[PDB]
């Protein structure tokens, strides 16, 4: 079976470049499949960069000269592997990277129209980040309750993405909204996590939320106490 | 370029529906050269018809697809949970490929009022010389909702953000978070903080506020 | 203001499969023979991408040659009714036969070989000995496509079989494809110009066999020097059984080949050449016919070498043959009056592949379809749709 | 009865093989029966 | 004579310089039975496209006009687009969907309406 | 209406439908042989009858408009009679005797007599 596994999360700064890998498995070779390079921009609609296509480079022409698409055959070490390079990023490049895969043997496909064509196979994805700012860990403040109530705790002044939530180590699933991250004024990522819990447990049981941030290898583990 | 404008850009559904997304191109798109894709939150989309009737190898019966010059519309019989999610109609007729804005299927429910709370900030984050003051919306429907922050009776806006869960599998309910932000001088010197909420599932718009101190 | 029209004769083919008809210039007797002079026509900017591991051509190649060579054993002589001594290669075996009358009985003093021997195929399958009229010349067959159909052609030097083909041409008929049964080593087949060049279905998967073409052909011979007799033993009624490499050129082309290795294992990798692991007798040995008689040679003196980034060979005899693992079908070799000398050209390898910068590779066997493959790479079937619709502005006059 | 089979060899290849009521329902067929005896109707 | 299948690569209207090479071209004991059904098909081959060149009024080779209007639906390109721009592996391929359309509409588009009115009309 | 849809119809109406049989008139080891020889019967019955359209001034498909006048001993009929009031399988088993001779003065007294004709008329 094809699957498509690109290279890992990468965080860089304006005006770097960046390459990345995707290892076609399946594919027999690029000779009978096409390799197509898109982007979806943080909750947007997505965006064709280039192609590689009967050994042919190509980008669009608002990516055009601006990126550089490789592709190398099968070998006996290592399935064939297609590399998406992306010189002198700017904030607006912050996206997700696809790698797409589409059978180039047929003519009669109609997955493809001379070149320009559909996405038969996809990958999981690449986040690349593109701001000034430098790895820091989260100051987590707590969220207290007072006067069914609710609770919870405020992540603030991460980057990059991601942090992951938890409480009581995983004690506490149940109506627990941990919303996604919300990127600041200052190019740093901030996000807050509640529960909702019968008021009259606030004084039995104590709620502690559990953040962990492997980019600056931070956990920190912050009390929520009710005010 | 070829532009592709997609719609509806959000529908509601059940199970066992037929439900219908429609898509126009800037052009007139003879070859049928459009496909479809369904895209989860968080994972890859997935190529559902390509060319208009065609339906890739693996994707279900219930999905087909319908061109007729410049309109095409890719419709989903006997709606089922696992198609739920986002679609995108992309066209390949001309260099280069296309995509549309999008839309998205969420499930229908009963309309909830939103459960209001706000958070004054943590004594603790005023050591370190910030204020950061949220508002919470709970467990409610439909997603529209408008927040405004009003301190010592007075608007204020650039200063807040928001950020929204997708939707509960089990209740068809959302949550929302605004946080508000400003310095710490700016907060002693305000007098009260108030959080306003106007949604469809409460009669007056609700307003849950807190004076500094409690 | 613009109408239909209809074109006829538009060049559009399809890709199709199809029965093919046969052109020779026994078995090749009954085929329709060639064109004095064939034609071949370039496609100019053209590309058509090609998939040798998915031809129909091959597996009907192949299906006709099995169906073909028991035809060749339907008229001849059945051998149901069929003590030794000598380390001896054969073994002088005498054996009680029925004579022309069925009360009557003959001793009878034969010749088989340790491999044939109760011979081992009653244990397997009943047996036919092949007609003595008949030979197995290896001569040159053309495979063609009808009427409403074409043939492409990748007119490229190099090529691995996949992917696109710049240059592509059409021609009604493949070039004369030899149809030689060798194993491990492939004998008189195609000569690739220039470099030598690498082709397997997979590379990464090492199960997949690995198909090599020389460039620079091999010189071999191989012969049975022992004067052998025959004696036509009376089995009646009417029916009767008759009873009894160069080192300095194979270097310079190993040479070659870890240059044609390239980057498909790395560069710095250490290449080791092994004999075989094993398995049925047909892969162990470069088996071949010459002459009639069929040859098993031990190939452990070609392949043994460990080749840093910078010849005689043993010879057995089987009187007796189930070639392609068709079991119920047995053929016996009427021996040859004489001794046997051949001379062929070897033209490429077939090899496998082991499971650091460790690489080991052994002589091929398996399925007979891939050395089809070493001749049918360049060449897929395509169906002709010569109708066309189109605008130009011409009305139908009323 | 689960019966065994024994592959004598009469070779050579060849190999040969060597080594019960049956009901209806009766309700259906008194049915169809009368079903048959009227579909006679004139002929006799 | 560029040869069978020779202007493939090239444009349409160069291709139907070079039709009637495609078109001669086009019918050009066991074991001998594998070509006798080759030989069998080819004519089936063959017969079932002129019995469609035969129920469209044309018959008469290689090219054919026609009373059927193109409707834009169809292709939307002008002539130049297709004629100069374009082979006929191309065109095939975006026409594919409309073709047994325009095949339907031919017979009875013309010759089913047109044959009949000839008999009106051949009468006086 | 389908294949043979106006077999009892009047010969007027049915004349409508003539593509639709016209069109499924040709229909696009042992054992497998039984087939073999269908498909060959198959186009031997149908060049059969389109050798005679091609000795008759016909070719065209379906319909034909000759020069052989009706012959009145030859079913001599009211034209509404024919067509308005009489199926085809009426009518082929009425003019039966007439056929043949139909049949051969179709290919002498129209064709035979019309090239030759062109032929002389077409010297200036
Ligand atoms: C069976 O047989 C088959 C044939 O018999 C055989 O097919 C052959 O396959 C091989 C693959 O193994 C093919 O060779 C490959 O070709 C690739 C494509 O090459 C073309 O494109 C590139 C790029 O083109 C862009 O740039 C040029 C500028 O020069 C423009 O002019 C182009 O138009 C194009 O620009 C367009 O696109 C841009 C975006 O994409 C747009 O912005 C722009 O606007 C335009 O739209 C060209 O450079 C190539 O030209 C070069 O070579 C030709 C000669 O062929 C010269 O004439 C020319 O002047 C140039 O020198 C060509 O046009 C190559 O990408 C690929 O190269 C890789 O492999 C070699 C080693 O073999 C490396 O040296 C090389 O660096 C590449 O490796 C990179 O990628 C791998 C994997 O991705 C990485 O692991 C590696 O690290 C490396 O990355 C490095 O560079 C990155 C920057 O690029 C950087 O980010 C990294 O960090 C790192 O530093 C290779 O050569 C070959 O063509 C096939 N043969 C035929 C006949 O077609 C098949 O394999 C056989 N199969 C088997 C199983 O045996
Ligand atoms: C020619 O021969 C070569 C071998 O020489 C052969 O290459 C092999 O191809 C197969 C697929 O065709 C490859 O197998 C896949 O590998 C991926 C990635 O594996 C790496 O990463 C994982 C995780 O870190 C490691 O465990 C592993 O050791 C590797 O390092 C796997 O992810 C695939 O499994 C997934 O898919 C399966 C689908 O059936 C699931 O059952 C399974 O649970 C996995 O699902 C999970 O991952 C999915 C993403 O992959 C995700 O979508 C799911 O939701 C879930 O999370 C699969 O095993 C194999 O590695 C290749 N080996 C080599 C050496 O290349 C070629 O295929 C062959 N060529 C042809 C044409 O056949
Ligand atoms: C323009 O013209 C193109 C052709 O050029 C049309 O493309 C065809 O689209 C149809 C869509 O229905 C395709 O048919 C479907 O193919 C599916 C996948 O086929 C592949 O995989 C299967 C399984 O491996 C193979 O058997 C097959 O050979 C292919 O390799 C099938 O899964 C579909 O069948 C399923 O759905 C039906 C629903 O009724 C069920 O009844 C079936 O049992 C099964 O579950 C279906 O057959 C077809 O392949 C396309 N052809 C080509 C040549 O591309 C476009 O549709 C047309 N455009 C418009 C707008 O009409
Ligand atoms: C990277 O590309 C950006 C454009 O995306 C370049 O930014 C431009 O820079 C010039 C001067 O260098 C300004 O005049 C433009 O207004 C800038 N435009 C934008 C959109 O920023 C940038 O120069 C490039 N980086 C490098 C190192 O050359
Ligand atoms: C195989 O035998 C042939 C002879 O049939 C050898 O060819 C001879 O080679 C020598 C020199 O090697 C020449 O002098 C002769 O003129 C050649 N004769 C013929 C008829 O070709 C060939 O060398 C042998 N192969 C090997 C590998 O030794
Ligand atoms: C490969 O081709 C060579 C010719 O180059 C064949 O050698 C001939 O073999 C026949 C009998 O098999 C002899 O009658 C000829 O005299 C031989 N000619 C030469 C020049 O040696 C060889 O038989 C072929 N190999 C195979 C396996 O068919
Ligand atoms: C076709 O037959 C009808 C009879 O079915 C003929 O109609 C008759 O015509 C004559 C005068 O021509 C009248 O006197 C009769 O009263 C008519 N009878 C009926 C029943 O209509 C008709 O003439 C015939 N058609 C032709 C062209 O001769
Ligand atoms: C062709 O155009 C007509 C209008 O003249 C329209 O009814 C029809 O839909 C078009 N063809 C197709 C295949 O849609
Ligand atoms: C009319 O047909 C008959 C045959 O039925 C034929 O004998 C006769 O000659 C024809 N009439 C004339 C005027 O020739």
């Amino acid at each position: 079976q094809i699957h498509l596994v690109q290279s890992g999360t990468e965080v860089k700064k304006p005006g770097s470049s960046v390459t990345v890998s995707c290892k076609a498995y399946g594919v027999n070779t690029f000779g009978l499949y096409a390799v197509n390079w898109v982007r979806q921009a943080p909750g947007q609609s997505l965006e064709y960069i280039g192609q590689i296509w009967r050994w042919k480079s190509s980008a669009s022409h608002h990516f055009r000269g601006r990126v550089l698409i490789s592709a190398v055959d099968l070998t006996g070490s290592s399935p064939p592997i297609s590399s998406l390079e992306i010189k002198n990023l700017t904030s607006d490049d912050t996206a997700v990277y696809f790698c797409t895969t589409t059978s180039t043997y047929d003519r009669w496909s109609g997955l493809h129209h001379d070149g320009v064509m559909a996405f038969s196979s996809w990958g999981q994805g690449t986040l690349i980040s593109v701001s000034a700012a430098s790895t820091k860990g989260p100051s987590v403040f707590p969220l207290a309750p007072s006067s069914t109530a609710a609770l919870g705790c405020l992540v603030k002044d991460y980057f990059p993405e991601p942090v992951t939530v938890s409480w009581n180590s995983g004690a506490l699933t149940s109506g627990v909204h941990t919303f996604p991250a919300v990127l600041q004024s200052s190019g740093l990522y901030s996000l807050s996590s509640v529960v909702t819990v019968p008021s009259s447990s606030l004084g039995t049981q104590t709620y502690i939320c559990n953040v962990n941030h492997k980019p600056s290898n931070t956990k920190v583990d912050k009390r929520v106490e009710p005010k | 370029d070829i532009q592709m404008t997609q719609s509806p850009s959000t529908l509601s559904a059940s199970t066992g529906d037929t439900v219908r997304i429609s898509c126009r191109a800037s052009q007139s798109i003879t070859g049928n050269w459009v496909a479809w894709y369904q895209q989860r939150p968080g994972k890859a989309p997935r190529l559902l018809i390509y060319r208009g009737a065609a339906l890739l190898g693996g994707v279900p019966s219930r999905f087909r697809g319908s061109a007729a010059g410049t309109d095409f519309t890719l419709t989903i019989g006997n709606l089922q949970a696992e198609d739920f999610g986002t679609f995108y109609c992309q066209q390949y007729d001309t260099y280069p490929g296309t995509f549309g804005q999008g839309t998205k299927v969420e499930v229908k429910r009963t309309v909830a009022a939103p459960s209001v709370f706000i958070f004054p900030p943590s004594d603790e984050q005023l050591k370190s010389g910030t204020a950061s003051v949220v508002c919470l919306l709970n467990n409610f429907y439909p997603r529209e909702a408008k927040v405004q922050w009003k301190v010592d009776n007075a608007l204020q806006s650039g200063n807040s953000q928001e950020s929204v869960t997708e939707q509960d599998s089990k209740d068809s309910t959302y949550s929302l978070s605004s946080t508000l932000t400003l310095s710490k001088a700016d907060y002693e010197k305000h007098k009260v903080y108030a959080c306003e909420v106007t949604h469809q599932g409460l009669s007056s718009p609700v307003t849950k506020s807190f004076n500094r101190g409690e | 203001n613009l109408w239909v029209t209809v074109y006829y004769g538009v060049p559009v083919w399809k890709d199709a499969e199809t029965t093919l008809f046969c052109a020779s210039d026994w078995a090749t007797h009954a085929c329709v023979p060639t064109d004095p002079n064939p034609q071949e026509i370039h496609l100019e900017n053209v590309t058509e991408e090609f998939n040798m591991w998915k031809n129909n051509m091959v597996e009907q190649m192949h299906t006709d040659i099995i169906s073909l060579w028991d035809q060749s054993l339907k008229p001849c002589v059945k051998l149901t009714p069929l003590q030794c001594t000598n380390r001896g290669e054969l073994k002088n075996c005498s054996f009680n036969m029925t004579t022309e009358l069925r009360d009557k009985k003959q001793k009878v003093y034969s010749l088989f070989y340790r491999l044939d021997v109760r011979l081992i195929n009653c244990n397997t399958s009943a047996i036919t000995q092949a007609c003595p009229k008949v030979s197995f010349e290896p001569i040159p067959i053309h495979y063609c496509a009808p009427a409403g159909f074409a043939i492409l052609k990748c007119k490229d030097k190099k090529f691995n079989g996949t992917g696109p083909c710049p240059s592509v041409s059409t021609v009604q008929c493949t070039h004369g494809i030899k149809p030689v049964v060798s194993t491990q080593l492939l004998l008189n087949g195609s000569l690739a110009e220039e470099e030598v060049m690498i082709r397997s279905e997979n590379i990464t998967n090492n199960a997949k066999n690995i198909l090599v073409q020389f460039n620079t052909p091999v010189q071999i011979n191989c012969t049975r020097p022992n004067n052998n007799t025959r004696k036509s033993i009376r089995i009646g009624p009417g029916q009767a059984f008759y009873a009894t490499v160069s080192k300095a050129t194979w270097n310079e082309t190993l040479g070659k080949v870890v240059k044609q290795l390239r980057k498909h294992f790395g560069n710095n990798t250490i290449i080791r050449f092994a004999n075989s692991s094993g398995g049925d007798l047909e892969v162990t040995t470069h088996s071949f016919n010459c002459g009639g008689e069929f040859f098993y040679c031990n190939t452990s003196g070609l392949f043994n070498s460990t080749w840093i980034s910078n010849i005689t060979l043993p010879c057995r005899i089987k009187q007796i043959i189930n070639m392609w693992q068709r079991i119920g079908q047995a053929m016996y070799a009427p021996p040859i009056q004489g001794v046997i000398r051949c001379v062929s050209n070897i033209t490429g390898l077939i090899l496998t592949r082991d499971g650091s910068t460790t690489e080991t590779f052994r002589p091929g066997g398996g399925d007979m379809r891939d050395n089809w493959r070493s001749e049918l790479y360049k060449y897929k079937v395509v169906k002709i749709e010569p109708l066309g619709v189109a605008p130009t502005r011409c009305k139908r006059r009323v | 009865n689960n019966n065994t089979r024994k592959s004598i060899r009469i070779g050579p290849g060849q190999a040969f093989y060597a080594t019960a009521h049956c009901n209806v329902s009766k309700a259906t067929w008194n049915e169809t029966l009368g079903k048959v005896v009227k579909q006679l109707r004139k002929h006799f | 004579f560029l040869g069978f299948l020779g202007a493939a690569g090239s444009t349409m209207g160069a291709a139907s310089m070079t039709l009637t090479v495609q078109a001669r071209n086009l019918l050009s004991t066991v074991w001998g039975i594998k070509q006798l059904q080759a030989r069998v098909l080819a004519v089936e081959r063959y017969l079932r496209d002129q019995q469609l060149l035969g129920i469209w009024g044309c018959s008469g080779k290689l090219i054919c006009c026609t009373n059927v209007p193109w409707n834009s639906s169809w292709s939307n390109r002008n002539l130049s687009e297709i004629w100069d721009n374009m082979t006929w592996l191309q065109w095939d391929k975006e026409i594919s969907n409309y073709t047994q359309i325009i095949y339907g509409l031919l017979e009875e588009s013309q010759n089913q309406q047109e044959k009949n009115e000839q008999d009106l009309l051949a009468l006086d």
